[PDB]
């Protein structure tokens, strides 16, 4: 038999819900998301670094012509320029008083340091919530791990267990990301071959020992204005490290919903974000007729002191008469408000007293034992403390956030209103018969 | 086996040889300088719903002039004559 | 001296323009797409094949109970059988004909043909074009490689070029597409860790040698039934393999405006897609002042026996008075015709033969030979020629598609209509003023 519900997509809370399997005693059922995994589609882009400028060794033809030839490394600028006359320590290095033509060189590799200090952009699309879960239901435990795209079942042992799709649509990474030593930074950084002098992604390449470099760096190099030998160049400081000192903090303390951001690879842990629709088929093994297990003739809820808040601040009671012993489950069929108790070891006669959490003041909920129903009705106050460790363990409707007390003055407020046009109505009517019955 | 191809042309993949690919003219009878039937003719086959649709708005369009320049002359002539209808011996 | 022109993406097409940059001399531009390679964010999601599924020697305790275990192998599945007594070549297997347990055991992994014949899910995102151009000049002839963003400096030395977006949002490749044996097929494959016994994704994994396998199958054990030891078992058919017999056709014979698909990386080249906002910054060396170039005085369009068509079927002897001899460029500025050739020796004084392309029914465009500039107008007959081997070099627009001889005949007939109304207004009007003016 399968069960099917949504589940408030927030990590480590554990969620809870009963199975009514028709004629066999109902059974309990807390679904915990241990955590998520929301991982993102990713390509890389190029990786990038500190651009190490190469000016190779100088080529001269002290008394002839140079060609300017091309080559495939990455802004390879170079530049001839005569009259170089040069002077190395040995003294002078041409052949020639005047015609000495000289050849300056200039290109660019990745850094040594690179192979860490690299950084990796790339496009993301589509990401895709994984997550890790453990259930727990009557005396069976398990755990599991699924991608809830609402097709696959990560079945485990024997829970049939699928879920998804997310119900709203979310990913804490924008489609431009740029990771660098675990770090992650949304940029719109500029395209594969676009590489803009002095800004990020100033040195690009499809890998860090490529030698298929590509990069602009508005490298010009100058005549060699001095009699020492030399090959006087400027560029744009490493666009990389530009950014570096400029780069904006990192997603970790950027992304919402609270999603712990991680490498390797990228991904969003323990995202906070929606809900997550759930259904499990579950061997009718697990369960037991309604005649095996024990049943309550007799129930009622009497509430002790209650403070709604994020924690288990309410208390309840119930006093219960039943056919025998044995573990009736225990479960909040209203929505906002769960019972931290999902087992009871029922006797024959007698009470038990359960924790509970509510976001709501009104503690207006039925309580349910062995699938029997029973009311309750108290008034909960609000914490002493206005902050504490732990999350909600519930939502909160506002319609439900309303006191008894201040919803009935608000509808006795509105009520006198509408009894005024009541009084209208009664009256305009009157007065057309006043007329109209003496005429 | 027959294949349609316009303007964009086609391409057509036979055996293991490579793509053969082809264009179409805007060959079709008539001729776009010819009388205007055979200039309609060959519009029409260059264009057919296109042609259609200028035709018959062209011959709506005259009808309506038609109709309402017959309309607006022959009332205009009516009201003009009205009151030499009405008035007996008067100028004819 | 910088220029920027739209162009139309279809690769060969000879586009041609004028740089009319009236500081210098006019030169001739011809820019044409020698090649294309659209490139889209191909991302691999898991490698997947005809699984070969492997039944293990199976275990038996011929005294004894046996237990299932879980395993990382994929769909790995295991069922216990007792009072089996199963024999082999020699004979009974063991000695106990009661508690004797056999453990069946199976699961799957890729066949070693799948190394070749494995195909691989990609997931593309969106295709990040990269466009060859081949470019000439006046004098000069260039070759060079664009990503057609419109950001990225193309460069070849001499020139640069920064060319894109694209105006269409073409992409050829669906969101899934699957490359085998270098075909590719758009298909709705399930993402990994889903599975689906019997149809496509079978078996998944992130590479064809992975440990970490996953697949569903639906393999199930029957009891063994017979003397002879064995593992009897069934199973769904391949996905893969059945995927294979009814994959339709290739997406190699399906992509649309002529694309041509190649797998290593997956790419789509050569389609004929929209136009390319291209800008180049042509050398200043490349000009002369106008009075270093040959001019012309008067220049005269005979167009005669034009044939529109997709080739050259249009030609005309255009007339001159010049200055000096020399070479001089020429153009058809009027999108709706271009001439083959783009510069031609020009004497003091003559004519010069040409060939031109065009849609419209008649010579209606403007020509300019390197600066004065007239309009041919004689009417081009269509070719018997329904079909033939070359792309046509022109658009047709409705603008112009109609033959002037016959839109005069339109827009005599919507005269007839229009002057009918007119009339009859025009005398309603005056009987108005009649009834009013002359009573």
């Amino acid at each position: 038999f399968e069960h099917a519900t949504t589940v408030p997509n927030v990590p480590g809370i554990p969620y809870k819900a009963l199975v009514e399997r028709a004629g066999y005693a109902p059974l309990n059922l807390e679904i915990t998301v241990v955590s998520s995994e929301l991982t993102p589609s990713t390509n890389k882009e190029y990786v990038t670094c500190k651009f190490h400028t190469v000016i190779p060794s100088p080529q001269v033809k002290c008394c002839g012509s140079l060609e300017c030839k091309a080559s495939s490394k990455a802004d390879y600028t170079c530049r001839v320029f005569g009259g170089v006359y040069p002077f190395m320590w040995g003294g002078a290095q041409c052949f020639c008083d005047s015609e000495n033509t000289q050849l300056s060189e200039a290109y660019v590799e990745f850094a040594p340091d690179c192979t860490i200090d690299h950084a990796v952009a790339l496009k993301v699309h589509t990401a895709a919530l994984k997550v890790g879960l453990r259930i727990v239901y009557g005396n069976t435990t398990a755990h599991l791990d699924t991608f809830v795209n609402g097709v696959t079942p990560g079945s485990s042992r024997d829970l049939k267990v699928i879920a998804g799709p997310i119900s709203a649509a979310f990913s804490p990474f924008d489609h431009k990301v740029v990771i660098r030593k675990g770090l992650v930074y949304n940029y719109d950084f500029p395209e594969y071959g676009a590489m803009k002098p002095g800004a990020f992604g100033d040195i690009q390449a499809s890998s860090l020992d490529a030698t298929d470099i590509v990069a602009r760096t508005d490298i010009r190099l100058l005549k060699p204005s001095v009699k020492n030998i030399h090959v006087p160049y400027t560029q744009a400081v490493s666009g990389y490290e530009m950014w570096k000192n400029n780069s904006g903090r990192p997603l970790q303390e950027t992304a919402p919903f609270g999603c712990k951001i991680e490498v390797e690879p990228l991904r969003a842990s323990n995202c906070a974000y929606g809900h997550i629709p759930i259904s499990i088929d579950i061997p009718d093994a697990a369960f037991v007729r309604s005649s095996e297990s024990p049943t309550i003739l007799e129930v009622s809820c009497t509430v002790a002191d209650c403070i709604y808040s994020a924690d288990f601040g309410g208390s309840l009671t119930l006093q219960y008469k039943a056919d025998r012993e044995g573990h009736c489950p225990v479960h909040s069929h209203s929505t906002t408000a769960v019972l931290k108790e999902a087992t009871t070891h029922v006797t024959a006669t007698g009470s038990i007293t359960l924790h509970f959490s509510t976001s709501s003041p009104q503690a207006n909920f039925i309580v349910s034992l062995c699938g029997k129903k029973t009311t309750c009705n108290a008034e909960c106050k609000p914490p002493a403390d206005h902050i504490i460790g732990e999350p909600h363990k519930v939502d909160q409707e506002f319609q439900a956030a309303v006191s008894k007390t201040s919803w009935n003055w608000l509808l006795a407020l509105f009520g006198g209103a509408s009894s005024l046009i009541a009084v209208g109505l009664i009256v305009l009517v009157c007065s057309s018969m006043l007329i109209n019955t003496r005429r | 086996r027959n294949f349609s191809v316009g303007r964009e042309g086609l391409e057509y993949v036979w055996g293991n040889h490579e793509p053969v690919r082809v264009w179409a003219q805007e060959s079709a009878p008539g001729d776009p300088h010819g009388w205007p039937h055979e200039i309609i003719i060959h519009y029409y086959h260059r264009h057919p719903v296109y042609t259609v649709i200028v035709l018959c708005g062209v011959a709506l369009a005259i009808l309506v002039g038609i109709a309402s320049s017959a309309a607006c002359i022959a009332k205009a002539r009516r009201d003009c004559l009205t009151p030499y209808a009405l008035a007996p011996n008067a100028t004819v």
